[PDB]
C-alpha cells in the first residue's frame, strides 16, 4: 500500500528554471531511492539519473551533468529536480521511481512503479 | 670485447670487473647529443647540460657507452629539441613536459614571444658537411647500486659446488671474502 | 642548558612533548643556565 | 556501473591517540556515519596526503578493506599504483587510469549457496599501458585487526604487514610488538596523495531489523601521516624485533639513543647540542654613487658607418643591468654563454661598446659560423 | 552505455491468441532487464522486473523467458485493453540506463 504523488503539469518559458517535486506517502520514504525518467516523442525513454538508496547522492547519467540537479529531503520526503541553460527536445514528461527493486547491491535505474507524471513544455 | 665503440670511459667501476659483480638493478638511458657535448655526461661537470638538464650525483656508480651515429642521424634533422633555462636550480632527475614559454622581465606574456619572451624549443644542426665535433652521437648511460633487496641479477658465470671446513674465496651475490664455511644453527627470517 | 640566559630556550632547538620542557612555571635560573623541570628548594 | 557517494560531512578533527605502534596522531576516518537511530549511511574515503610514507590499519573482522590505491589524481595523466584483492589471488595494477572519484567493490552477501553471488568492482574505468605484473598469496584469515605500512623511496615500495591477531583492546591501546615483513614491488612511479578502497559487504535482503540491521559495517580504517625520525631499534634472538626506542620522542629517550643502550645509570649525561638559527639573509655593499656615463651611447645625436664604426670604452664605474634590461623599448636580445638572470653576479675588467648602421637583411648575419654580405 | 533493441516494431495479434515479444541486448542481460507497459495519457507501468519474476498483483497472462542477452516475452491471453506500448530497458551498468526503441501492439484484421 504505497502511493506516489507528483507535481502537476507546468509550462516553462525558455531561459527559465522549473522545479518538479514528487511526494511519497504511506511507505518507507527514507528507504526509497527516487529516480527521474523522461519520455519524449521521436525517441525512447531516457533516465537523467537517480538517488543512491544505501548512500544517497545525485547520481547523474551520461550527457546529463550540469543540466539536471536532484536533491532529496528526509524530513519532507520530497525530491525536487530543476533544460538553467534553457531546448526544444527537453520538453517531455518526467516520471519518478522511488521503490528500486530489481538489482544487486545499491539498486539503481528502477524503471518500475513510476509516478503520476509531470508535463513540462518549453515555449516562447 | 667488441671494438665497435669509440667512447668507453667511466670512473665509478672498472670494465674488467663487470663480469665479477652483481648489480641488483640496471638503469639504461637513451639520448642524443653533439660531438663536442660528450664531455658533459661525466658526473660533476661544468657547463649547461650537466647542471640544468641532466645532473648526475657526485657519488655515482655506473658506466657510459657512446658511439658514432653520423650515418643514421644525418640527412638536417630537426627532431632533436631541448630546453635552455628555467626559473631556478632544483634537485636532479626532474621530468616535466610542457609548452609553456619562459618570461624573465616584468611583462606577463601569455603564450606570446613578444618582449623578453622566447620560444624554449631549440634544435641542433646535423649535416654530413660538418667536420669533427659536430657529428650527432648516441650516448647510452648505465648505472647500478649495491645495497638493495636480493640481487637476482648477476653476471654470466655459473655457480660452483659448496665446500666446507676450508678457507675459500666465497662469492655470495657479488661479495668476495676469505673464511671458513661452517654450518650454522641460527634461525634466520625468510627476508 | 649551558650559558644561555634561558630567555631563548623554547626557540633554541619542536616536539609537543618537548613543549612541556620549554614553557611553564617549572623554570629556575642558575649561573650555569636554567634547569627545566626542577623546583628550587630552600633546604640543602 | 560507477556510482558517486561523495556528498558527506566527516568529522572535522578525526584525531585518535596511539600509545606505541612514536606516540603520534593517526587519522580516524570512519566512512560510516548513521544519521541517528533511523537514516541512510554515508560512505566517504577521501584522498589523503601521502606525506612521504603512510601507515594504514584495517580493524575489520570481515576483511572489509581489500587493499589501497596510490598515485596522482588518476585522470589519465600519470601512472597510479593499484592494489586489489581477488578470490584467491593478489592483484597489482600500477598503471595510468581515469576512474571514478569513489572506488567500490562488488559484494552481494556471498553466503553458503550454489555460487550465484553476483559481484562487480568499479575501480578502473580505463586502462593505459600497464607496467605491473605480480601475484602473491592472498591474506584473508576476542578481536581481529591488521595493519600495513607503505613507503616509496623511488627504488622499491618496502611494504609492511601486521597480520598478528590483535585482540583484548579497543583500538591499539598498547602495542608491544614490531613487525614489518612484506614483498617489495620495485617500480618507477611518482605516487602523489593516495586513497583507500572498501567493499560494501553489508547489504542484506532478509534482515531481522531494518536500517542496517547487520552486526557491523565495518569500514573503520585508521591511516597515519609519517615523519623522518631516527628511532633506534635493537635486534632480537630468532631475528625478530623486541621494541622501538625513538631518539626524539622525549629527553629521556634521547639519553638512551646517544648511549646506544636501553638502561641508563643515575647521573648526568650529554646528548646533543642546541643552536638558534638565523631568520633572514642580508647582503650589504657601499652606497651606489658614481653611475656609469651611459647617456652617450643611448641618446647620441649621430652614429657611425659600417667601415668607420666607433668604439666606446666604459670602466671605473658601476653599471646597473636591471634598469637597462627592464626598459620596455627593445625587441632583439640574443647571445651565447651568459644569461640575463646570471648578469647580477659577475664582474669584468673592461666593457667595450660598439654601434653602427646596418640594413634590413644585414641583421641575421651577426652570428658565429655564418657568412653574408 | 549499452545498446538494446526490441523486435518487432509493430505486432498484429488477434484477440484470444498468444503474443510473443522478443528482446535483445548488446551485453549480458540474463539478470538485468526491465519490462514496462505504457499507455497514452499516462506514465508507464512496470510489468516484469529482471525478466524472470513477475510483479505482485500483475496479470498472470503476461510472462517472460530467455537467457543471456536474449529475452522473450509471451502473453497467454490477449486483451484489447492489454494492447499497449512495451519497451525493454538495458541495465548492464548501474549508468546510463538505455531503454529500447519500443513496440506497438496492433490489432490483427
Ligand atoms: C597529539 C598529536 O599529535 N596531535 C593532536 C593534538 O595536537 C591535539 O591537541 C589533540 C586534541 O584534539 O589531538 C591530537
Ligand atoms: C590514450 C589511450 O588511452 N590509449 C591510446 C590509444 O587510444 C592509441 O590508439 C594508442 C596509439 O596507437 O596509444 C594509447
Ligand atoms: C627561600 O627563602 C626566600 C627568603 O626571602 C624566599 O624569598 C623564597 O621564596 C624561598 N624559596 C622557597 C620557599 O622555595
Ligand atoms: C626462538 O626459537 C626457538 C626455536 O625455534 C624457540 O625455542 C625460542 O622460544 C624462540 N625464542 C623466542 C624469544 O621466541
Amino acid at each position: 500500500q504505497v502511493q506516489l504523488v507528483q507535481s502537476g503539469a507546468e509550462v516553462k518559458k525558455p531561459g527559465s528554471s522549473v522545479k518538479v517535486s514528487c511526494k511519497a506517502s504511506g511507505g518507507t520514504f527514507s528507504s526509497y531511492a527516487i529516480s527521474w525518467v523522461r519520455q519524449a516523442p521521436g525517441q525512447g525513454l531516457e533516465w537523467m539519473g537517480g538517488n543512491i538508496p544505501i548512500f544517497g547522492t545525485a547520481n547523474y547519467a551520461q550527457k546529463f551533468q550540469g543540466r539536471v540537479t536532484i536533491t532529496a529531503d528526509e524530513s519532507t520526503s520530497t525530491a525536487y529536480m530543476e533544460l538553467s541553460s534553457l531546448r526544444s527536445e527537453d520538453t517531455a514528461v518526467y516520471y519518478c521511481a522511488r521503490g528500486v527493486g530489481y538489482r544487486g547491491v545499491i539498486p539503481l535505474n528502477w524503471f518500475d512503479p513510476w509516478g503520476q507524471g509531470t508535463v513540462v513544455t518549453v515555449s516562447s | 670485447n667488441s671494438a665497435s665503440f669509440s667512447t668507453f670511459k667511466c670512473y665509478g667501476v672498472s670494465p674488467t670487473k663487470l663480469n665479477d659483480l652483481c648489480f641488483t638493478n640496471v638503469y639504461a638511458d637513451s639520448f642524443v647529443i653533439r660531438g663536442d657535448e660528450v664531455r658533459q655526461i661525466a658526473p660533476g661537470q661544468t657547463g649547461k647540460i650537466a647542471d640544468y638538464n641532466y645532473k648526475l650525483p657526485d657519488d655515482f656508480t655506473g658506466c657510459v657507452i657512446a658511439w658514432n651515429s653520423n650515418n643514421l642521424d644525418s640527412k638536417g634533422n630537426y627532431n632533436y629539441l631541448y630546453r635552455l633555462f628555467r626559473k631556478s636550480n632544483l634537485k636532479p632527475f626532474e621530468r616535466d613536459i610542457s609548452t609553456e614559454i619562459y618570461q624573465a622581465g616584468s611583462t606577463p606574456c601569455n603564450g606570446v614571444e613578444g618582449f623578453n619572451c622566447y620560444f624554449p624549443l631549440q634544435s641542433y644542426g646535423f649535416q654530413p658537411t660538418n667536420g669533427v665535433g659536430y657529428q650527432p652521437y648516441r650516448v647510452v648511460v648505465l648505472s647500478f647500486e649495491l645495497l638493495h633487496a636480493p640481487a637476482t641479477v648477476c653476471g654470466p658465470k655459473k655457480s660452483t659446488n659448496l665446500v666446507k671446513n676450508k678457507c675459500v674465496n666465497f662469492n655470495f651475490n657479488g661479495l668476495t671474502g676469505t673464511g671458513v664455511l661452517t654450518e650454522s644453527n641460527k634461525k634466520f627470517l625468510p627476508f | 642548558y649551558q650559558d644561555v640566559n634561558c630567555t631563548e630556550v623554547p626557540v633554541a632547538i619542536l616536539t609537543p612533548t618537548w613543549r612541556v620542557y620549554s614553557t611553564g612555571s617549572n623554570v629556575f635560573q642558575t649561573r650555569a643556565g636554567c634547569l627545566i623541570g626542577a623546583e628550587h628548594v630552600n633546604n640543602s | 556501473q560507477c556510482v558517486n557517494l561523495t556528498t558527506r560531512t566527516q568529522l572535522p578533527p578525526a584525531y585518535t591517540n596511539s600509545f606505541t605502534r612514536f606516540f603520534s596522531n593517526v587519522t580516524w576516518f570512519h566512512a560510516i556515519h548513521v544519521s541517528g537511530t533511523n537514516g541512510t549511511k554515508r560512505f566517504d574515503n577521501p584522498v589523503l596526503p601521502f606525506n612521504d610514507g603512510v601507515y594504514f590499519a584495517s580493524t575489520e573482522k570481515s576483511n572489509i578493506i581489500r587493499g589501497w590505491i596510490f598515485g596522482t589524481t588518476l585522470d589519465s595523466k600519470t601512472q597510479s599504483l593499484l592494489i586489489v584483492n581477488n578470490a584467491t589471488n593478489v592483484v597489482i595494477k600500477v598503471c595510468e587510469f581515469q576512474f571514478c572519484n569513489d572506488p567500490f567493490l562488488g559484494v552481494y552477501y556471498h553466503k553458503n549457496n550454489k555460487s550465484w553471488m553476483e559481484s562487480e568492482f568499479r575501480v578502473y574505468s580505463s586502462a593505459n599501458n600497464c607496467t605491473f605484473e605480480y601475484v602473491s598469496q592472498p591474506f584473508l584469515m576476542f578481536k581481529n585487526l591488521r595493519e600495513f605500512v607503505f613507503k616509496n623511496i623511488d627504488g622499491y615500495f618496502k611494504i609492511y604487514s601486521k597480520h598478528t591477531p590483535i585482540n583484548l583492546v579497543r583500538d591499539l591501546p598498547q602495542g608491544f610488538s614490531a613487525l614489518e615483513p612484506l614483498v617489495d614491488l620495485p617500480i618507477g612511479i611518482n605516487i602523489t596523495r593516495f586513497q583507500t578502497l572498501l567493499a560494501l559487504h553489508r547489504s542484506y535482503l532478509t534482515p531481522g531489523d531494518s536500517s542496517s540491521g547487520w552486526t557491523a559495517g565495518a569500514a573503520a580504517y585508521y591511516v597515519g601521516y609519517l615523519q623522518p625520525r631516527t628511532f633506534l631499534l635493537k635486534y632480537n634472538e630468532n631475528g625478530t624485533i623486541t621494541d622501538a626506542v625513538d631518539c626524539a620522542l622525549d629527553p629521556l629517550s634521547e639519553t638512551k639513543c646517544t648511549l646506544k643502550s636501553f638502561t641508563v645509570e643515575k647521573g648526568i649525561y650529554q646528548t646533543s647540542n642546541f643552536r638558534v638559527q638565523p631568520t633572514e639573509s642580508i647582503v650589504r655593499f657601499p652606497n651606489i654613487t658614481n653611475l656609469c656615463p651611459f647617456g652617450e651611447v643611448f641618446n647620441a645625436t649621430r652614429f657611425a658607418s659600417v667601415y668607420a664604426w666607433n668604439r666606446k670604452r666604459i670602466s671605473n664605474c658601476v653599471a646597473d643591468y636591471s634598469v637597462l634590461y627592464n626598459s620596455a623599448s627593445f625587441s632583439t636580445f640574443k647571445c651565447y654563454g651568459v644569461s640575463p638572470t646570471k648578469l647580477n653576479d659577475l664582474c669584468f675588467t673592461n666593457v667595450y661598446a660598439d654601434s653602427f648602421v646596418i640594413r634590413g637583411d644585414e641583421v641575421r648575419q651577426i652570428a658565429p659560423g655564418q657568412t653574408g654580405k | 552505455e549499452i545498446v538494446m533493441t526490441q523486435s518487432p516494431a509493430t505486432l498484429s495479434v488477434s484477440p484470444g491468441e498468444r503474443a510473443t515479444l522478443s528482446c535483445r541486448a548488446s551485453q549480458s542481460v540474463s539478470s538485468d532487464l526491465a519490462w514496462y507497459q505504457h499507455k497514452p495519457g499516462q506514465a508507464p507501468r512496470l510489468l516484469i522486473y529482471g525478466a524472470s519474476t513477475r510483479a505482485t498483483g500483475i496479470p498472470v497472462r503476461f510472462s517472460g523467458s530467455g537467457s543471456g542477452t536474449e529475452f522473450t516475452l509471451t502473453i497467454s491471453s490477449l486483451q484489447s485493453e492489454d494492447f499497449a506500448v512495451y519497451y525493454c530497458q538495458q541495465y548492464n551498468n548501474w549508468p546510463p540506463f538505455t531503454f529500447g526503441g519500443g513496440t506497438k501492439v496492433e490489432i490483427k484484421r
